[PDB]
């Protein structure tokens, strides 16, 4: 008598959830089409 | 023959036939490239 019912399963299988809060928010995101990417920074400033 | 004016020209030879057989082998060759390299590497590998 058993055998005769299935249990229903939920709609969309589920997963713990985590956060998305990942500094990507936060930082400069570039787009790039090469093996690597360069910054040229200026670490001193001139004279007067 | 040079068959004279008067001569009961008889049968003569036809040439004896060879066959060579040309095999046709297959020649094959398989580098190894990365996906890294033929995304970012701005030489048209796949046509080099």
């Amino acid at each position: 008598g058993g055998y005769l019912v299935d249990p229903q399963t939920s709609e969309t299988i589920r997963g713990v959830l985590r956060s998305t809060a990942s500094l990507r928010q936060i930082a400069s995101v570039v787009n790039v089409e090469a093996t690597s990417f360069d910054v040229l920074v200026d670490k001193t400033d001139m004279g007067s | 023959g040079w068959a004279s004016e008067t001569a009961a020209l008889s049968e003569t030879a036809t040439p004896q036939i060879d066959r060579i057989t040309i095999p046709l082998h297959e020649l094959a060759a398989m580098p190894k490239a990365s996906q890294r390299l033929l995304d970012d590497s701005a030489f048209d590998i796949e046509t080099w």
